[PDB]
């Protein structure tokens, strides 16, 4: 990864945003989510994301 | 009284409104629920060498 003072921007487009296929490689610890709920997630379509 | 033993990453997830695997697939809380969560750490009585 990158240092916390060099932090790394990637722009992310044309895909599918399913998130299911991590739940048998990593744990997170800290989860949160500001401006949308966690369970709506799965019934959005988003524009820009980094 | 519902009682189970999950991971100790995984006690975020035991909430209202909650996404992930354990409050997908194994136990889901209704979004008017009212009540207590307690949840405490068992590492010297549930596991062993
Ligand atoms: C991924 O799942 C398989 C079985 O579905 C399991 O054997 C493997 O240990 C899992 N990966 C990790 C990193 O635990």
């Amino acid at each position: 990864f990158a240092s916390v003072y060099a932090w790394n921007r990637k722009r992310i487009s044309n895909c599918v945003a399913d998130y299911s296929v991590l739940y048998n490689s990593t744990s997170f610890s800290t989860f949160k989510c500001y401006g949308v709920s966690p369970t709506k997630l799965n019934d959005l379509c988003f524009t820009n994301v980094y | 009284a519902d009682s189970f033993v999950v991971r100790g990453d995984e006690v975020r997830q035991i909430a209202p409104g909650q996404t992930g695997k354990i409050a997908d697939y194994n136990y889901k809380l209704p979004d008017d629920f009212t009540g207590c969560v307690i949840a405490w750490n068992s590492n010297n009585l549930d596991s062993k060498v």
